[PDB]
């Protein structure tokens, strides 16, 4: 349809395209490698739908900086999604979006 | 206390987090 869904539920809708948009200068979904070397190609998008945020905020590693982090996952299936992407600081713009890893969305990028 | 190498997912037993990574 209009949205992209989480991959294992096939169509629960998680965000739409006109929710995309460009933070980091590497354009509105590009590579980033976590601690463990794992690569995630993460879209960054305005708003979420249908995620449940696990844990707390946390700063460690984030690839945003001035951005904290907290793991995202579809609350009909329990599968990683992302992660939702808070500011620290009043002044940034955006307050929050949500990074979405390629690989769990469909219809496949 | 431990942690999913993929996401970051935080787990109190080490038992959660083998089902959980294993599900990427
Ligand atoms: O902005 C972000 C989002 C979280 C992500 N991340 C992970 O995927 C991860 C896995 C195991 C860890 O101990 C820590 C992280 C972590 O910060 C990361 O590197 N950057
Ligand atoms: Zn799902
Ligand atoms: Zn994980």
């Amino acid at each position: 349809c209009t949205s992209l869904c989480c991959k294992q539920c096939q169509e629960t809708e998680i965000t739409t395209k006109n929710e995309i948009f460009s933070l980091s200068l590497c354009g509105p979904m590009a590579a980033y490698v976590n601690p463990h070397g794992y690569v995630h190609e993460t879209l960054t998008v305005y708003k979420a739908s249908n995620l449940n945020l696990i844990g707390r905020p946390s700063t460690e590693h984030s690839w945003f900086p001035g951005y904290a982090w907290t793991v995202a996952q579809c609350k009909i299936c329990a599968s990683h999604i992302g992660w939702k992407f808070t500011a620290t600081k009043k002044d940034m713009s955006p307050q929050k979006f949500w990074g979405l890893t390629r690989s769990a969305l469909l219809p496949t990028i | 206390s431990f942690v999913c190498s993929v996401c970051g997912h935080r787990f109190t037993t080490k038992g959660n987090l083998k089902v959980h990574f294993h599900r990427h």
